[PDB]
DNA sequence: AAACCCGCCAATCAGATGCATGATG
DNA sequence: TTCATCATGCATCTGATTGGCGGGT
């Protein structure tokens, strides 16, 4: 059971992000160092929300 | 109005929506910019017309909310009203139409 | 090409499922990463095909019935057809 | 019981959008 | 030759990213 329409293109992808992973070698917590500094650095209301300055 | 219901009914909501609703072919739900890095990600790939992302933003609107739907029918029938990622692999395995995520979404 | 340029931001895709959900769902961090994974293959998986065409053809410029095409040819007949509708609008 | 974990909040700044230019067919 | 439309670079400014807590799962 494989769709037959799929069965070529899905291959060729597997392929590709294979490529794709070898290239980009090197998810993680947070994306950005300066956005989660930010957030660490912001004051919060006893609930832990975020507010105003 | 069960969750199967609205499921049966989704494309004839769609159609009726893409007839009627006057679109903003500019505002969409996902940024037109990083579609076009998504498909630029693939070496093959040169120059994208304008009018691709633009189809992308739609269909991937409509694939993200048919497959949540079908995602969220596994969640009621085990009584949760949160929804898992274990919700979307069972969605996945009802339609052949998603053999293509076998990769993504193991077992 | 930065290695996030694979995925759509999670905000975005997170927002879309909210509105596919009834008001007091709730949704799972992993189920928004999943979603995440899973639409950005849909694009590179239609993508890859409606480029292996355009190839072919010796046509530099992937355009938007091509994406309806590859959608045809890989099963999805409903996203390609409704689309075109979409399209013919645009155009309009 | 008792782990587990997702919605809540809004400011910064990564990057999305839109325009001018030159290339391309 | 002209037209339609692409990539690229740049200016403008906007919304995605972000985590501690509590109560629902
Ligand atoms: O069987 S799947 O790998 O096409």
């Amino acid at each position: 059971y494989v769709n037959a329409k799929q069965f070529h293109r899905i291959l060729k992808r597997r392929v590709a992000r294979q490529k794709l992973e070898e290239q980009l070698r090197l998810r993680k917590p947070y994306l950005h160092e300066s956005r989660h500094n930010h957030a660490m650095r912001r004051p919060r209301g006893p609930g832990g929300r975020f507010l105003t300055a | 109005g069960t969750a199967r219901d609205i499921l049966t009914t989704y494309w004839q909501h769609i159609i009726n929506h893409l007839e009627s609703d006057n679109h903003d072919y500019k505002i969409h739900q996902l940024p037109l910019a990083r579609i076009k890095k998504v498909m630029k990600a693939d070496p093959e790939v040169k120059m994208i017309s304008a009018e691709a992302p633009i189809l992308f933003a739609k269909g991937c609107d409509i694939f993200i909310t048919e497959l949540t739907m079908r995602a969220w029918i596994h969640a009621e029938d085990n009584k949760r009203r949160t929804l898992q990622r274990s919700d979307i692999a069972a969605a996945l395995s009802k339609s052949d139409m998603f053999d293509f995520l076998i990769d993504i979404v193991p077992r | 090409m930065k290695e996030q340029d694979r995925w759509l931001p999670i905000a975005n895709v997170a927002r879309i499922m909210k509105l596919a959900l009834p008001e007091n769902a709730k949704i799972a961090k992993e189920a928004k990463e999943c979603m995440q994974e899973c639409v950005s293959e849909f694009i590179s998986f239609i993508t890859s095909e409606a480029s292996e065409k355009c190839q072919q053809e010796k046509r530099k410029t992937v355009n938007g019935e091509d994406i309806l095409f590859a959608m045809t040819s890989l099963g999805f007949e409903n996203y390609a057809e409704a689309l075109k509708i979409y399209l013919s609008k645009y155009r309009e």
